[PDB]
RNA sequence: CUGCCGAAGUUUCCGGAUAGCAGAAACUCAGAUCAGUUUUAUGUGUAAAAUGAGAGUUUCUAGUGGGCCAUUUUUGGUAAGCAGAACUGGCGAUGCGGGAUGAACCGAACGUGAGGUUAAGGUGCCGGAAUGUACGCUCAUCAGAAAGGUGUUAGUUCAUAUGAACUAGCCCUGGGCGCUUAAGCGUACUACCCAUACCUCACCGUCUGGGUUAGCUUUGAGAAGCUCAGACGAGUAGGCAGGCGUGGAGGUUUGUGACGAAGCCUUGGGCGUGAGCCUGGGUCGAACAGCCUCUAGU
RNA sequence: GUACGUGAAAUUGCUGAAAGGGAAGCAUUGGAAAUCAGUCUUACCUGGGUGAGAUCAGUAGUCUCUCGAGACUAUGCACUCUGAACCUGUGGUAGGUCAGCAUCAGUUUUCGGGGGCGGAAAAAGAAUAAGGGAAGGUGGCUGUUUAUAGCCCUUGUUGUAAUACGUCCACUGGGGACUGAGGACUGCGGCUUGCCAAGGAUGCUGACAUAAUGGUUUUCAAUGGCCCGUCUUGAAACACGGACCAAGGAGUCUAGCAUCUAUGCGAGUGUUUGGGUGAUGAAAACCCAUCCGCGAAGGUGGGAACGCCCUUGUGGCGUGCACCAUCGA
C-alpha cells in the first residue's frame, strides 16, 4: 500500500482522493465593481503627509 | 500550512514516517480528536484547535 | 530486474602494486596512522556492505543466468526445471568423454551450458 | 468531510474579510487597530550538527 | 574478510578500591516517570504549565583512569609581553567543501549510486561561475585586494567670494600572472558556480514494528521459510555476530581423474561488498574434491 | 639428456611494442591501439493429404503386483491419439543488444498566459473647471507673473482610471533533464456495468546482429594523491625497522577455580581405580560389584496467569506464581 508518493498538488487525481471539495471551489470571486467606498481618515492622511 | 502537509506531510504511525496520501490514515490515529481528513488536519493546525 | 552491478573493478590491496611479497588479495589496513585507511582524497576505496548488489540479481551472470556447477551427467538432469535461471557450468576436471555426455544431454534438456566447447572438437 | 471543508473555507474567508474590514474602519475614523497576535509559527532549522 | 554496538581519555576518596562512560542479563511499568529543556509563580534557588521522550531499577564486566587547542574567567602582573589558576567547549576516535598551500579558522559531520538545490567561499585568467547592474570613494613614484605632508578627496565650522581653523576617509613619507572611473575598497540589489551536507528515488546491510497453517490451485511451509513497513549507516581501546581459507579425521556425493588428478603460468570468461570462488587456454603427469560434522604444528 | 619429476617468484639476456624536459608510482573519466566476452527465426499454432504406431481396438495371451496398476508378446490401424515422419502451406506469430518518437507516472529546473483580494482602495499620471504663487522669466522688460512659453502649488478633477508592488488561484498553456522500484486480483478516487493519468511504464517502431553494445591490457589526456609498519608525539616532527623474492615463523598444551550456555539424569548424581566382557583392531564398544566424591541438614498488599461476570467495554468479584514490600518467624 502506497508504493509511490504522488503529490496532491501536482496530480489532480490524488487531490480528489484527499480533497472531496476540490470538485467545487471557484476560487476567484468578484467582490468589487460595486461603488467601492474609498476609506481613509482625513486626519490619518494629515498625519501620513507630515514631516 | 496547506502545501507543507500535502506535499511533505508524513504521519507518525507506530513510530513510522508514514506519508499522508489517504484520509484513512489521519482518522485511524486522530479519530479520537474528531480529525478525519487532511482538511481537518490543516484546520487543527492553522486555527490551533484544542 | 536486470543484471546491474554497483561496481566493476576489483578491490586491490593498498600498496599491493609496489611490492611483490604483498598479495593483491584485499587486506584491511589496520595501520594506526594510515591515511588511506582514513579515507583521504586520491586514495583507494574499501569494501563496504554498501557495495552489495541487488538480492534478486546476486550471483547472476551478465545474461541473467546463475552459474550451477555440474560434476557428472546426473547433475545436469536436475536443472530440468530451472533452465531459465541457471546455467550448467561444467567442472574443470570433467574429462572430455563425460564432457560430451553432459553437453548432448543438456542440449536436449533445454538448459544452457557455459563451457560447452572445452577440450572437445566438432566434426561434420 | 466535504461539508467540513465548506465550513473551514468559509471560516477562513470570513476571518480574512473581518480583519480587512477591521483595519479599513480604523483607518476611516482615525483610530489605530492592532491585529491579534498570531498563535502559530513555522520554525526551520538552519545550522547543522557541528 | 565483512556487520553491529563503541567509550573513557577522570571525578572522588586514595599504588588501589570507588564512581562514571559503554555494554550484557534480570526485573516494572507508558494510566510512569523523566529532561546539560523552557515557562508560571512563591521566597538566584525552590515549587507547580508548555515542549518532547516510555521511563526507572538490581546484578556482572571489558577499556579508560592523558592531554593539546580554543573560548572565557579572573589574579597578579611584568620592562613589556606575560604568568598563574580556573571556565566551557572542539580536536582527540572524524573524512569531505572552503581558507593559494597549512592540525586547529569558516562550513558541514561519511553505505553504493542517479538527478535536484545549497552552506562557507567565489565568478578577469590559471578556475567551475556576470570583464553583472546602481552608487561613490582609491592614484600608490612601495598602493590596494604615533604622526607630518606646496598630499589629495569630500568637506564641516568660523571669519570677512576668498582664506583660516577643523571633520573624516585614503595615499605618500614615517597564490601567480595581472588589475587601476578595477579584476581595489565600501554599500545595495539581481544572476550564476559546488560538498561525503539538504531533498526525491534505486540498491546493500542494521535495528525496530508487523503479517503468514484444518498450509484454500497464487501455488510465497528450507516457519532456520516467504512477505511488508520505517528510520538509520564516522570510528581508536574495546565488546558482540556471521562467514572465507589450509592440513588431516568419521559420514557422504552409487563424486572427478591417462579421453589427463594435483600443481603452475596466462592482458581468456565469469561470481562475491570482501575473505575467496568457478571456469577457458598453455604446460603438466597420478592423484583429487563439493557437502554435514570431528580436529589442529591452520 | 644423468646441471635429469613439476619448474613458481626474485633476478638476467635476446626480440617485438608503445612510451621516455630532474622521477616513477597509483585513482577516476574516457579515447586510441591491441584483444576477448555472445550472438541467432524458430519454434509455436492451425489446415489437409500421404504412409505409419498404441498408452487406441463394439479385440486376443503371458509376467509382477493390488478387480486394475504396470512391463510385454500376437493381431488390426478404425474410433481416438501421437501438433508423431514427409509432402502440403509461400498460412499466422516471430530472441538478444542499441537508438527513435509517443502517451503516462515520480523527482525536478525553466519560460508563459489569464485572473481574484490587498494596499493613501497604490502613489502617480493623463484627463480635468479654476484659483493662487513664485520661478532657473515666456511675453512684456537684471527686474518681471501668462502674455506673443507656461510651470508649480492648492483645490477641483474622471473613477470604482490604470499601472506597479505584495499575495492567492483545488486558472491554464508550452520547453528540458534524470528515474520505471513493484509484478494476477483487491484499495482509494473520478468518469459513467465498463472506462481512466486513481495502490511505481507501457505502446509504436527501427537498425544491429551474419556488429553493435560491451569487457580487459599497454598508453595518453584532464583532475588529483607527501613512504609503509612500529614507536613517539594531541597531532605531527620524529627517531627507528625496510635491497629484492620464496619458504619457515609467534594466546598454544595441560591441572585448578569461577561464570554463561547446551545435554542427561534430578534428592539425588558421577560406568572407564578395577572386574566382567569384546571371534569381523580386541587400546574401541558393551555391562556393574564394593566403596567414594559432591549435594541433601504463617498473615497483609503489590504483583505473572486464569475463571466468574457485566454496562458488556470500563472495570469489579475473585484465585494469586517468581518475587518484592510488609508484619514475620
Amino acid at each position: 500500500a502506497h508504493v509511490q508518493k504522488k503529490n496532491p498538488l501536482k496530480n489532480k487525481a490524488v487531490l480528489s482522493r484527499l480533497n472531496p471539495y476540490a470538485k467545487a471551489y471557484k476560487a476567484n470571486v468578484k467582490i468589487n465593481s460595486e461603488k467601492t467606498p474609498k476609506a481613509a481618515g482625513e486626519k490619518f492622511l494629515s498625519v501620513l503627509h507630515e514631516n | 500550512v496547506r502545501e507543507l502537509i500535502y506535499k511533505r506531510g508524513f504521519g507518525k504511525v507506530n513510530k513510522q514516517r508514514i506519508p499522508l496520501s489517504d484520509n484513512a490514515i489521519i482518522e485511524a490515529a486522530l479519530g479520537k480528536y474528531s480529525i478525519l481528513s487532511v482538511e481537518d488536519l490543516i484546520h487543527e493546525i492553522y486555527t490551533v484547535g484544542p | 530486474v536486470n543484471i546491474i552491478k554497483k561496481r566493476t573493478k576489483p578491490f586491490k590491496r593498498h600498496q599491493s602494486d609496489r611490492f611483490k611479497r604483498v598479495g593483491e588479495s584485499w587486506r584491511k589496513p589496520r595501520g594506526i596512522d594510515s591515511c588511506v585507511r582514513r579515507r583521504f582524497r586520491g586514495t583507494i576505496s574499501m569494501p563496504k556492505i554498501g557495495y552489495g548488489n541487488n538480492k534478486k540479481t546476486r550471483y547472476c551472470m551478465p545474461n541473467g543466468l546463475k552459474a550451477f556447477l555440474v560434476r557428472n551427467v546426473s547433475d545436469v538432469e536436475l536443472l530440468l526445471m530451472h533452465n531459465k535461471t541457471y546455467a550448467a557450468e561444467i567442472a574443470g576436471n570433467v574429462s572430455a568423454r563425460k564432457r560430451v555426455e553432459i553437453v548432448e544431454k543438456a542440449r536436449a534438456l533445454g538448459v544452457k551450458v557455459t563451457n560447452a566447447g572445452a577440450k572437445v572438437r566438432s566434426q561434420e | 468531510i466535504a461539508k467540513r471543508a465548506e465550513a473551514y473555507e468559509a471560516e477562513y474567508r470570513a476571518a480574512e474579510r473581518e480583519q480587512i474590514e477591521l483595519a479599513r474602519k480604523a483607518r476611516a475614523e482615525g483610530n489605530y487597530f492592532v491585529p491579534h497576535e498570531p498563535k502559530l509559527i513555522f520554525v526551520v532549522r538552519i545550522r547543522g550538527i557541528n
